């Protein structure tokens, strides 16, 4: 018989880039003990702002265009299975599940969390609306800066290096003081990328994580406890690790595209 | 040097802060401003180590649970998409089916002023446009999103299109409906649960290629061809769905010994109205094997020449088994009996 | 207690054991000692932190990338397999192949005399067993193991049999060797390699639907 | 149509039980860092028993009942890529892994090695001549057994527990001193489960690394560093956890038996 030829047209699967890069992405944190764990899209005012020590009328609550919602009947769940109340929206980052989890927890803990997350700017080739991030949390007693600048290099190495390196500046977060941008150094395209942003958790989430805990009925438990955070683009990362050019390929469910990352594993 | 009043003999010292500076009100802003005048730079590496608090233990498990899920469907054959959680709220009427319970106050577009409320108007509406970019013969596919509607749902969608698999040069193939069924039952092989379809109405799914879903025990989603008077409001040709919720039940595997004592073999048909559904036809026999059946499978069926105008034939394979010892031929056809009795007694 | 004479001062010690404690000539079988004597229970519970020495870095790759791949597999559709890595000298000539270089010094049987220097015959002795306990329409299988030639070395075969697929009741089937093409073609379209075919002659297989991999 | 009845015939994977549960263990410690690497089932003396402290004549020699090889042309591969020599053999265990790991890399680090072991007793249902085993290293400054304790100890929460806990007896070992040999708590079932040995790395075998490390040219890696390893039994835990009975089960190529496993996961 003719070997050569073509066998049965069976259908070949295959998974975005964005699944990709976050399973990349949490199987390297996964290494140093992190688990990973799931938040809402739709927040409450509550969670995605007040809850982090971001006001309504000062400049904070300016640096995040967002997406409210309106509609009835919509039943919005609080970390314990609880009704809760605020005005409803489109999760700006992920940030807002740090406390979800803080007040159905006990520290001491680590946890990061993947999310697709939604902001009103105009779409181009390296921002848009619809993206995801990740979001890092590690609490307990004794936790440091250090902590934070170990785990973020470990990241590094991991992605790129070990000729590879770490750089954080000074920059502001309502939630978190000491706040920090981060870069990692690409020996290979040999420049700088700005990662995400990262701090020692803000003594005022810490407040209202109890506070609302009480309001449940449960203890205090992040009294006396340190704590940092951080957050990453996916897609920013995506795009340099997979090699894509335009950020608004992703949301283009072209296949021939999608494709192009069968055997990415 | 930056301008604070520092009082005290320690170890805790009055610092008060020049009122320039409104950024420094708490103990920890006094930190950052060390940190950032030592030099971020300066704090050194470390990496913490303890043993993480009890109630954090099983934690993963949600997360894991979906992306086993999701990597197998890419290893069945699914080519995974991303679709914008948005909606038209138009198209809740040209893909028959209820108004999006949430809208936006400040939509992107007037078509992305609602919230998805299904994720298989997306998959579809992405066939389109990819049909009409480059033109796939054939496209098998799937997406994870959340869908909006009381509450906040995680869902998945499938969808199936083209001419179907077998060999491109030679002339047959083999897809539609029961070819996507086919996948299906497959993946749930391979999870390990027990899944089923009843044919159900949907507003959105042509009639008679209508289905509900049965996972193990339970009634989600939907799965079926997809209407055609949507099929053509879209200047597009058939095309075959299925979307369920999330995170889908699971059976923990209860391991079981397998006799060594061969089984106990059988043909047999059943002649049943044209209309009844396979489904109770599978159900009865089945109800009515006995507790040693070990396999029942269908090999055959056709409406048929040699029977009833309204009737339909049934080729059912049989096998049973005993653990213990061997089935002895008293109890065989004695229980097949048990069976063809309450079968059309019925 | 034990037995031990102590001299010295401080810090390090000068400790003579007893002549029937044969198994005490290190200073870490003196701790073992005093260890069980206290009680390894009283011992705590830690867990150690350290940035890895660089050249452990890549590491996981290889493993890594065989279980992607076994994972696949089981996705596209095979059963997986565990065999043993012995071999009946026999089948050397039973299947035409080679002989086995490796044999054992204390086989377990002269039919595990020998180490498997394919993967398949293996699969094929299974397909059989399974026939003769019960009695499967069609079986789709692989498995993964160590086979042994020159040097030692990581296989990979499938085996598929039967009917084929299709519609049950419906008469067509749709099997043969271009459905187990069919799958690996599909295996390959996802782990984004470019492989084909080409006649090739195979002392086990039979010609005309003989062919090389690429 | 008629949608209750079957689909296409299509082929439903499945993994073998040692799979999965080896699986599962390696997910287990890669949260600890550790890292998964394998070595080869055909040994030499030499990494088997040699560099591990086993004696020829003596009763260390005489715990493991081997299986010797014969044949030509053979070529065994040494850490780094060299040839060997030594009576061939089928790996008693997985421990000579320790070995060739160590030569061929610097500490600190943690590694994990699952391996299809060999030994000549006869086959019962709770013992077997060809089974599988995970081997677990640690090596670096200050390491203590108490690591070695908290190792398995998140091993067992892992497996079992929160309720559960871990059980640690002196035993002997050529290669460690403390040996000892450990137990886990199984709150379910309600019993003491015996799953393998542990103890710090022996003097003797690190010296055995550098001074074969030397003969290859590299310079002494293992000096001032301690360890601990462990092994453990996977069929034994495998059919503990999955409800198996017979340990033969696994190399009877039985589909009814294999399938049962296709959902695991
Ligand atoms: N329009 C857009 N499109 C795509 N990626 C965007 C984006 N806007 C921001 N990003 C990416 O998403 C990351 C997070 O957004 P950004 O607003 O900068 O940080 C927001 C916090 N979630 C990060 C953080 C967490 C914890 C402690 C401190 C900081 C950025 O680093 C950036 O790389
Ligand atoms: N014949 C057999 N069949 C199946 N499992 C067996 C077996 N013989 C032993 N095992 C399992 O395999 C495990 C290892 O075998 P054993 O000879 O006890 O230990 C041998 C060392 N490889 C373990 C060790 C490593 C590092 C430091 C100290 C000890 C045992 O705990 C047992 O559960
Ligand atoms: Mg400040
Ligand atoms: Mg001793």
């Amino acid at each position: 018989v003719d070997v050569s030829l073509p066998g049965a047209s069976l259908f070949s699967g295959g998974l975005h880039p964005i699944t990709l890069m976050e399973r990349e992405l949490v199987e390297i944190f996964r290494a140093l003990g992190y688990q990973a764990v799931e938040g809402p899209e739709v927040e409450s005012e509550f969670f995605n702002f007040d809850a982090l020590n971001i006001p309504e009328h000062h400049p904070a609550r300016d640096m995040w265009d967002t997406f409210w919602l309106t509609g009835e009947g919509f039943r919005l769940e609080g970390p314990l299975g609880e009704e809760v109340e605020g005005r409803l929206l489109l999760r700006t980052h992920t940030s807002p599940m740090q406390v979800r989890y803080m007040v159905a927890h006990t520290p001491p803990f680590r946890i990061v969390v993947p999310g697709r997350v939604f902001r009103f700017e105009q779409t181009d080739a390296t921002h848009e609306a619809v993206f995801h991030q990740l979001e890092g949390l590690v609490v307990g007693e004794g936790i440091a800066m250090a902590h934070l600048k170990g785990a973020i290099y470990e990241l590094a190495q991991a992605l790129f290096g070990p000729d590879s390196k770490v750089r954080f500046q000074p920059v502001y977060f309502p939630f978190v003081e000491p706040g920090a941008q981060f870069a990692v150094w690409w020996p290979e395209g040999g420049k700088w990328l700005e990662l995400g942003g990262a701090g020692m958790v803000h003594p005022k989430v810490f407040q209202a994580v109890d506070a609302y805990r009480e309001r449940l009925g449960l203890p205090p438990a992040y009294r006396g406890v340190t704590g940092f955070a951080f957050g990453l683009g996916v897609e920013r990362l995506a795009m340099l690790r997979y090699g894509i050019p335009d950020i608004r390929y992703f949301f283009g469910g072209r296949l021939k595209f999608l494709e192009q990352f069968k055997g990415v594993l | 040097r930056l301008g604070c009043r520092v009082e005290g003999e320690g170890p805790t010292y009055r610092v008060t802060p020049p009122s320039h500076r409104l950024d420094l009100r708490l103990e920890e802003d006094l930190v950052e401003e060390v940190a950032r005048i030592q030099g971020y730079e300066t704090i050194p590496l470390a990496l913490p180590a303890f043993f993480p608090a009890p109630d954090n233990r099983g934690v993963e498990a949600p997360y894991r649970k979906e992306q086993r899920l999701r990597e197998v469907l890419s290893g069945l054959g699914f080519q995974e998409v991303y679709t914008y959680s948005f909606m038209d709220p138009e198209d809740a009427r040209r893909f028959r089916l209820d108004p999006p319970r949430l809208l936006l106050l400040n939509p992107l577009a007037p078509e992305k002023a609602a919230l998805r409320t299904h994720l298989f108007p997306g998959l579809v509406r992405v066939l389109k446009e990819n049909l009409d970019l480059d033109r796939p013969e054939r496209a098998l596919l799937f997406e994870v999103g959340r869908v909006f509607r009381e509450r906040e749902e995680t869902h998945l969608a499938g969808l199936l299109f083209g001419e179907g698999v077998g060999l491109p040069w030679a002339k047959e193939r083999l897809s539609g409906y029961f070819l996507l069924k086919g996948y299906l039952e497959a993946l749930f092989a391979r999870l390990g649960l027990a899944f089923r379809v009843e044919a159900q109405a949907f507003p959105f799914l042509h009639p008679g290629v209508s289905g509900r879903v049965l996972v193990e025990g339970e009634e989600v989603g939907f799965l079926g061809a997809l209407h055609p008077e949507i099929a053509q409001e879209l200047e597009l040709p058939p095309v075959h769905l299925f979307e369920l919720r999330l995170p889908l039940p699971d059976k923990p595997l209860a391991f079981q010994d397998p006799s060594r004592h061969p089984a106990a073999f059988r043909d047999l048909a059943v002649v049943v109205p044209a209309p009844t559904p396979y489904g109770e036809v599978e159900a009865l026999v089945r109800e009515a094997a006995g507790p040693y059946l070990e396999s029942l499978a269908l090999f055959d069926l056709y409406q048929g020449p040699p029977l009833p105008e309204g009737h339909k034939s049934l080729a059912f394979h049989l096998r049973f088994r005993h653990p213990k010892r061997t089935l002895r031929d008293e109890e065989v056809e004695e229980a097949v009996s048990r069976v063809a009795e309450a079968l059309r007694a019925r």
